[PDB]
């Protein structure tokens, strides 16, 4: 019984519910966040379930404000509620203080919302991990938010099934470039480790979506990488894994 | 939501109310305090205790002031005493220093605080 | 650590300052003190492996100081400081102290000079109880002979 | 206690405690020349000490498939993914004094 | 309680008899065995001899 | 052994991936025992076979162990449960002693929930009698050598009921799942039964397999 | 009933086991702090640990600025740390607004304390599993440390430590003020109190520290600052040259 | 009764003078340092059994050989306490029910 | 139950004494030993065992 | 002592009886490895020999302290972690007398026969001393009062 809910406590410091929420996020697809010098670059592995689908017509990276990219894994519907909530909170701050929200401020807000869902009998703690960042005027920042309401700064973060492949390769990238790398050069890097993170997920086929927010390419807005730039990334990675 | 408005204190099958039977044991697991009533005065005396000896004890109070004529002293729980001392004072001002513009008699103050305990015996949550 | 930038930079400096070790070495001829300062700044390392390397530069250099008959007093104070500075890795410094005592026995010096330096050196390692001890007994019996 | 005075726990192999295990086990096998373990093993956690010697055995299967006689880091990086995957079949949960 | 129970009928049984208390019987010691039950039996045995 | 007939791979319908793993896991550390040694590794101790009932777990293992020849020991896990201890427990003891003489041999335990209890925290039950044939199993599946050539195949209906001391490699190292059939696989299965009886010549095996 | 510690209800022993379970969960970050009162300052030192190279080291933090005079040092999980950081900020705005001077630390100890009681009196609120150390320098009470805990109990301190290995620190502090025979070190400058603090911590925890493994917060008169890794580096050399 | 009359209880709880003797008899046998004190063992846990005081002192005597030293120092004696501690929330220095 | 253990306690007190007689003072102490025992199993409802 | 089967006289003294079971325990140690078993958990290897190997070589260092000579070890942990390998390595490296007992080969059908082995296996341990008694993967008689 004391292993069933969130308002319970147990004399092991465990609160079994919340730990079970990580297990939800562990069924998700790989999502990485590459922190570069100029901004942030997200990419998500998007499973192609069937050849019946209409392709490139589902976005798992949703914008909050005009400058904070948000991409999440775990329960897809559950995550859509958390993003809607952070779009309310962004909009409240934009009115009350007439500037686009800082990212350490966006962090406070979301952080509070999921923490809330471990203190009542009548709620369930959300089982999603978010990865969100952008450019504000104090510079680019990146945050990963655990379903437990835990978060930290990050020069590279990931979550998903293929968080195993992805993490080791991010170590490789801070030891390649310990003085950082360009946001343009990092499009090709997000392609490379999303492809490698589909060797823990090779029972299907997938589509790669890449988006960026960097100061120096997009004027500090959260945009998608699209057209011919996007296929250069696909080819690059495709040839390394062959 | 919430739906804790059902009583969490109930009669016991054997009679007596279990939760108040539990609470009284707890008073005898605490510190010790006593009071002697004299002809020309009243005294209360109690022990000051802390986790470690390197903690202060002047920043802690177990004899607390309700009115300039009425002090309280407890035995039982520290956290639970702290809140009720504040509520004791709040109700002493709002219902007797606003409506009679002075401090309440001891019997009258006693009774007020006995209602606050009472709704901690009745109702949920 | 959180950056790997210290690692590339530190290791790299170690190899380069072997090539700039002859330029230091001629310079010690004109003024030792200035050369000392240079090798002293070098051995400020935030990366572990490089400590082993940079301490070797100082061992060749101090041979000239030790042989001299005023400058070895100054040498005895610097050994003290090294142990204190950060710790700097507990393998590095414990290899140097030995290599110095070893050098003393081969330099040849006054009965007096030998005694007094040794007391200064056994004293540093009184406030230690790591690798130090092995050496400490050996130079203690070297000193017993003296008295 | 006093029948049983010391209670030693050996926990699961640590972050670079796996790396120390990897080095004795790569001596045993035939290998190309591998000392490029370090990144991959830390972030493929889930291994007990016996499963390190199963990453060697399963890498000598990935090796058999290719028709190779040596453990390659190409064989080894497919092996870590697979070994991890088979143990997530059932969990284990244990707590101590 | 042990010096009443074990030691007093060994030194002289008749102490009981003449007051007119009939002697207690058997001793059960209970408790976690870490409590030094066993330890006490050995302590008074070396002592009574 | 009695010598159980081989059913080969041609009375199997589908199950290509399962055969490939089965030969890989058990049969080839025996035959290429030289190359396991040349490589420098050790053989895996056994292979777990698990997945939903209907997939011909028991059928596959009999057919393939008879085809390739290796001494096939027939043990059903409930037989280890006995109300005797020191005689029921002694079938386990004599089952290694036998097996090390007749080595290389494959010890096929059908079901592994009867002695493969997840429980080892038992409260007030005769489950501490059951687990003494689980414990004695984990001892001889440790080397004190003369077990490097003795293997285990195990079939089981569910794999969520196994002991944490059978999650571990050294016991059953390779862990094979039998999946629900596939489009190609279903069509095959139907043709293997229907070979036995007489059909008309207007049959289409794809039609039945779509439907 | 089998329900008897799912809610904050007394036991046959007359106790709140539920609340005790909070104190077994104040030791999960396994960070340790020690905080000492100088003569005209307060100093609090805590450990910093990062589990990976891939976090940003700056943001990892446990010493949270509440007022510009009241620092707050958190032992126990960072989700409940934040919720505790927020509530406190709320009361600090609230006090200035209605009483027309900045919040006293003393008063923050009782508000956040009474709030804790309210979480163990509702039968649907789970208490924060954070021990807060509040450091301040007041002019009306002098330098003070107030420790609240998940029960809502609190007392003053002459020095205090918190953390799982905090018994060890208690030995150092007890021995130290036994020799001085006074509750506060007679030292007129904050520098040498940072120097003292680190020394007892090196003795107690048995490990020497570095710049990137420390986190230091200092309360002076009328301002609260945190020192960066660079200012901490200076302090460490000067212990060696005493 | 008539087979078993007496029931001699042994309590683990004891009292504050009896933990002091029991620490004190196991310290009579072994060597200590002047650093070491028996009086810092009272303020900790207040429910121990006799075997686990013979146990801590023994475990301290192994820790003693890893420094290499034949006098029990107070560094050793506190670390031994910290292993096989069997911590309670009914004992002194761990309460809020005061 | 209480009075049989009062009578036994007076003769263990006279046993300690080492005099044959039972004296009236033994019965001041004895009455006090059982009445004290009776209250030490009811303040937390502790059994006659561990 | 021997007896005759028709005169019933002691003819001569015989050495002690020694169960047939316990010679298997003295002749399975196989799975052997050096001082080092699994690495990076060396710190726990060194702790083990504090209790076991250190009073074996010199009881005279536990005499200076005036503590009881250390004995008794419980090894417990998550599975597969070389608890069982370490046990084969402290028998190999020191080379002190070993058994052994699996949890469930000392269990017998006949009662007062399963008491017999384990009593008589401590007896053996006092002649062939120093001795290490490795109980392996005990959960069989681990059981409570029930
Ligand atoms: N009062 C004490 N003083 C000194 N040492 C003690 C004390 N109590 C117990 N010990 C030690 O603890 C150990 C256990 O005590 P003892 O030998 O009496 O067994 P026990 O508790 O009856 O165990 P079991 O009956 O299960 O075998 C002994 O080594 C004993 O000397
Ligand atoms: N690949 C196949 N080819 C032809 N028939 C098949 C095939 N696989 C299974 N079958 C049929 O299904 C039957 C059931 O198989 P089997 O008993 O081996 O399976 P299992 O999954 O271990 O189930 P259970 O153990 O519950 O009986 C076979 O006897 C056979 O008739
Ligand atoms: N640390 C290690 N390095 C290399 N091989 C190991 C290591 N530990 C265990 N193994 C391998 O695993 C096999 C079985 O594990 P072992 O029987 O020694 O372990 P255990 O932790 O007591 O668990 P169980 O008793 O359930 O087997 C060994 O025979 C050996 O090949
Ligand atoms: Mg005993
Ligand atoms: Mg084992």
């Amino acid at each position: 019984g004391y292993d069933l809910s969130n308002s319970v406590f147990s004399p092991d410091g465990r609160n079994f519910q919340v730990e079970y929420a990580v297990k939800a996020v562990e069924n998700g697809t790989t999502s990485i966040g590459i922190k570069c010098n100029d901004g942030v670059v997200f990419a998500v592995e998007k499973l192609i379930t069937s050849k019946l689908l209409v392709p490139q017509k589902n976005v798992k990276i949703q914008v909050v404000d005009r400058h904070i990219g948000c991409v999440y894994s775990g329960l897809i519907p559950d995550g859509r509620h958390l993003v809607n909530r952070g779009r309310e909170e962004a909009a409240s701050f934009k009115k009350l203080y007439k500037t686009p929200i800082p990212i350490p401020a966006f962090a406070d807000r979301l952080g509070q919302y999921v923490q809330a869902h471990t203190l009542y009998n009548s709620v369930r703690p959300f089982g999603v991990s978010t990865i969100f960042g952008g450019v504000d005027k104090n510079g680019a920042h990146l945050y990963m938010l655990e379903p437990s309401g835990s978060y930290w700064g990050y020069k590279g973060a990931a979550t998903g099934k293929g968080r195993q492949s992805a993490k080791a390769e991010l170590e490789k990238l801070v030891d390649h470039h310990p003085e950082g790398l360009s946001a343009r050069e990092a499009v090709k890097q997000a392609a490379k480790i999303i492809y490698l993170a589909h060797e823990d997920n090779k029972e299907k086929d997938f589509e790669l979506e890449i988006s960026w927010c960097s100061l120096s390419e997009t004027n500090g807005l959260h945009k998608f990488v699209k057209g011919d730039l996007l296929q250069e990334a696909i080819d690059f990675a495709q040839k390394e894994i062959n | 939501t919430d739906r804790y408005s059902f009583s969490l204190t109930t009669f016991s099958p054997s009679g007596k109310l279990g939760q108040i039977d539990y609470a009284l044991t707890a008073v005898k697991q605490g510190v010790t305090s006593l009071g002697i009533k004299a002809t020309n005065g009243v005294v209360i005396a109690t022990e000051k205790k802390s986790s470690s000896p390197l903690a202060m004890s002047e920043t802690l109070s177990k004899v607390s002031l309700l009115t300039p004529d009425i002090g309280a002293v407890y035995s039982g729980m520290g956290p639970d005493y702290r809140v009720l001392v504040d509520k004791s004072r709040k109700v002493a001002h709002t219902s007797y220093k606003r409506i009679y513009g002075e401090y309440p008699p001891t019997k009258l103050l006693v009774s007020e605080v006995a209602k606050i305990m009472q709704e901690a015996t009745q109702s949920g949550g | 650590m959180s950056r790997d930038a210290p690692i590339k930079a530190d290791k790299d400096y170690s190899q380069i300052l072997k090539e700039e070790f002859p330029k230091i070495d001629s310079l010690a001829q004109n003024d030792c003190n200035s050369a000392l300062d240079q090798l002293l700044v070098l051995e400020k390392k935030t990366r572990q492996a490089s400590d082993l390397a940079s301490s070797k530069e100082v061992l060749a250099k101090i041979v000239d100081l030790l042989a001299s008959r005023n400058k070895w007093d100054d040498l005895n104070e610097q050994l003290t400081l090294l142990s204190k500075k950060h710790g700097q890795l507990k393998l590095s410094i414990q290899y140097m102290i030995q290599k110095v005592m070893e050098y003393l026995k081969s330099s040849k010096s006054l009965d007096l000079n030998t005694r007094i330096s040794v007391i200064e050196t056994i004293r540093v390692v009184t406030e230690n109880k790591i690798f130090v001890e092995v050496e400490r007994a050996r130079v203690t019996k070297d000193l017993v002979e003296i008295k | 206690p006093g029948r049983l005075d010391r209670k030693v726990e050996i926990p699961l192999p640590n972050e670079a405690g796996r790396l120390e295990i990897f080095k004795i086990h790569t001596a045993k096998v035939k290998k190309t020349g591998e000392f490029d373990f370090e990144a991959a093993v830390k972030m493929s956690d889930g291994f007990n000490g016996a499963d390190i010697r199963n990453c060697a055995t399963e890498a000598g299967f990935f090796a058999i498939r290719d028709d190779r006689d040596h453990i390659n880091p190409d064989d080894l990086m497919k092996a870590v993914r697979k070994v991890a995957e088979v143990k997530k079949l059932e969990g284990t949960i244990e707590y101590q004094k | 309680e042990i010096r009443e129970a074990v030691e007093l009928p060994l030194v002289q049984a008749d102490l009981y008899e003449q007051i007119g208390i009939d002697p207690p019987r058997g001793v059960l010691l209970y408790g976690p065995p870490g409590t030094g039950k066993t330890m006490l039996v050995k302590a008074v045995a070396n002592s009574t001899k | 052994v009695d010598e159980k007939p081989t059913e080969t791979y041609s009375d199997v319908g589908g199950l290509d991936k399962q055969i490939e793993e089965l030969v890989e896991a058990i049969v080839l550390p025996m035959k290429r025992a030289d190359k396991f040694k040349d490589m420098g590794i050790r053989a895996p101790k056994g292979a777990l076979m698990y997945g939903p009932p209907g997939t011909g777990k028991t059928l596959l293992a009999r057919a393939c162990a008879a085809q390739t020849n290796a001494t096939f020991l027939k043990l059903a896990a409930p037989q280890l449960v006995q109300m005797y201890i020191g005689e029921g427990a002694k079938l386990v003891r004599d089952a290694f002693a036998l097996a090390k003489e007749k080595a290389p041999t494959i010890i096929f335990i059908d079901e592994l929930d009867a002695i493969g209890t997840k429980r080892f925290d038992s409260e007030k039950s005769g489950d501490r009698e059951v687990q003494r044939t689980m414990l004695e199993l984990l001892n001889q599946l440790d080397g004190f050598s003369s077990d490097d050539r003795v293997k285990v195949l195990a079939a089981t209906n569910r794999v969520d009921v196994l002991d944490p001391a059978l999650l571990r490699s050294g016991r059953l190292d390779r862990k094979i799942e039998f999946p629900l059939p596939s489009e190609d696989s279903r069509a095959q299965i139907l043709q293997i039964h229907s070979r036995k009886m007489t059909t008309d010549d207007d049959i289409n095996w794809q039609e039945l397999a779509r439907s | 009933a089998g329900y008897d510690r799912h809610i904050t209800i007394f036991s046959p022993e007359g106790r709140l086991y539920q609340v005790e379970y909070a104190f077994k969960a104040t030791n999960q970050t396994n960070i340790n702090s020690l905080a000492v009162r100088g003569k005209d300052c307060t100093v609090v030192i805590s450990q910093k640990k990062v589990p990976d190279k891939l976090l940003d080291p700056t943001t990892v933090s446990y010493i949270f600025c509440i007022s510009r005079t009241i620092g707050m040092v958190v032992n126990g999980p960072i989700p409940d740390a934040r919720n505790a950081a927020l509530r406190a900020k709320a009361e600090a705005a609230e006090f200035r607004y209605k009483y027309g001077y900045d919040m006293p630390c003393d008063v923050l100890a009782k508000r956040m304390a009474n709030l804790s009681q309210i979480y163990t009196q509702r039968a649907y609120m789970r208490p924060l599993g954070v021990i807060l150390t509040f450091v301040s320098v007041d002019e009306e009470l002098g330098p003070s440390i107030y420790k609240t805990d998940p029960a809502g109990y609190y007392v003053g301190y002459k020095a205090t430590a918190t953390g799982p290995k905090q018994q060890e620190i208690t030995t150092n502090l007890e021995n130290h003020f036994k020799k001085s025979k006074i509750d506060h070190i007679n030292e007129e400058s904050w520098e040498k109190v940072v120097e003292f603090a680190i020394t007892h911590m090196i003795d107690a925890l048995g490990t020497e520290f570095s710049k990137n493994d420390l986190e230091v917060g200092v309360a002076t008169k009328d301002k609260f600052f945190t020192l960066s890794a660079e200012n901490i580096e200076e302090r460490l050399v000067a212990i060696a040259e005493q | 009764p008539g087979r078993l009359d007496r029931k001699i209880e042994f309590p683990s709880l004891r009292d504050r003078r009896e933990r002091r003797l029991i620490f004190g008899t196991i310290a009579s046998k072994m060597s200590l340092a002047p650093e070491a004190d028996l009086d810092s063992l009272i303020i900790r846990n207040d429910s121990l059994s006799g075997a686990v005081i013979a146990a801590i002192m023994q475990e301290a005597g192994l820790r003693a050989v890893r420094k290499n030293r034949y006098v029990i120092l107070q560094s050793d004696l506190e670390e031994a306490y910290a292993t096989q501690v069997k911590t309670d929330n009914t004992v002194d220095k761990f309460d809020f029910y005061k | 139950a209480d009075v049989k253990g009062v009578c036994t306690e007076a003769g263990m007190y006279a046993l300690r004494e080492r005099r044959i007689h039972v004296t009236q003072e033994d019965f001041e102490l004895a009455v006090g030993k059982v009445m004290n025992k009776n209250q030490e199993t009811a303040i937390s409802v502790a059994k006659l065992f561990k | 002592v021997t007896l005759d089967i028709t005169t019933l006289t002691i003819m001569r003294i015989l050495p002690r009886e020694t169960d047939p079971l316990v010679y298997n325990m003295t002749s399975f140690e196989q799975g052997e490895i050096t001082f080092d078993g699994i690495g990076g958990l060396t710190e726990q290897i060194r702790e083990l020999r504090e209790v076991i190997e250190l009073p074996l070589k010199n009881p005279e260092i536990f005499q200076r302290v005036g503590i009881k000579p250390p004995k008794g070890v419980l090894l417990y942990g998550p599975p597969g972690t070389g608890k069982t390998l370490l046990a084969k390595a402290v028998a190999a490296t020191i080379g002190a007398n070993f058994i052994f007992s699996p949890a469930s080969g000392i269990v017998d059908k006949y009662i007062g026969e399963s008491a017999r082995i384990i009593r008589e296996m401590f007896a053996y341990a006092k002649e062939h001393e120093p001795c290490i008694i490795f109980m392996d993967e005990v959960d069989a008689i681990g059981g409570r009062r029930f």
